[PDB]
């Protein structure tokens, strides 16, 4: 038997082939899966206005005009 | 020679018993993807 390591041996590698050959199936195909999950998640959302800046209170306050309606001073996000 | 190849035997035995846990789950997993984008 001193030959059955010997066949044995491609045989482990051989197979590892196919499993990353499959970890890329996963999770390349994984993250499909997100993004409709995702994108389905905030259609849901709700909507989002548009308006024109008129000057800029101190900091962290700004005030807008809703160009059909009228004014709205607000906060602005971290980023920004 | 007979200590070292009863390793080589169940590292393999570990290695199918995930090969079927990649696999299987993405015969579960799909079930999730028409079920997915054909709610939207």
């Amino acid at each position: 038997f001193e030959q059955k390591i010997q066949e044995t041996e491609l045989k482990i590698r051989s197979k590892t082939e196919n499993v990353r050959r499959l970890e890329a199936q996963r999770n390349a195909l994984n993250d499909k899966v997100r993004f409709i999950k995702d994108e389905l998640r905030l259609l849901q959302e709700p909507g989002s206005y548009v308006g024109e800046v008129i000057k800029i209170v101190s900091d962290k306050k700004v005030l807008v005009k809703v160009q059909p309606e009228g004014k709205y001073i607000v906060d602005v996000a971290k980023d920004i | 020679i007979y200590f070292k190849l009863k390793k080589l035997e169940k590292e393999y035995e570990l290695l199918t018993l995930q090969e079927d846990y990649i696999k299987d789950e993405q015969r579960h997993l799909k079930r999730e993807l028409k079920r997915a984008q054909e709610e939207v």
